[PDB]
């Protein structure tokens, strides 16, 4: 009962720690650049 | 959780203003899915639209009646 608790908020405060302690990489460049680029060709594909 | 469950939490954390208020006004009609539900890792639909700094579905989902507790610290 003990060990349920501290590993819930132990993996919540490590997935809060890795959105804080983690610095953006090209990958998450490539993630924006395709969801505009996803998104351009859909909205011209839609006024098309 | 129910597969409806986490298509309404997969509804949140994407942006969606319409299938998140079509499942905010089907929970008021039949009580197929609890607004309070919780991811396997807690976060309540409240606290997944808080991570994402979204407004409209944060005053979508404050309009009805979500459990807001010790979420104003998150």
């Amino acid at each position: 009962e003990v060990i349920r608790n501290l590993v819930k908020r132990y993996v919540a405060a490590m997935i809060r720690n890795s959105k804080t302690n983690e610095g953006l990489t090209e990958e998450n460049f490539k993630e924006l650049k395709q969801d505009i680029s996803s998104f351009r060709y859909e909205v011209l594909d839609l006024l098309g | 959780l129910s597969a409806e469950e986490k298509a309404f939490l997969s509804a949140v954390e994407k942006g969606d203003y319409a299938t998140v208020k079509q499942a905010l006004q089907e929970a008021e009609i039949y009580y197929n899915v609890n607004i309070n539900c919780m991811d396997p890792l807690g976060r309540s639909a409240l606290l997944i639209a808080i991570e994402n700094e979204n407004l409209e579905i944060m005053e979508l989902l404050l309009n009805h009646s979500v459990y807001v507790g010790d979420a104003l610290l998150y």
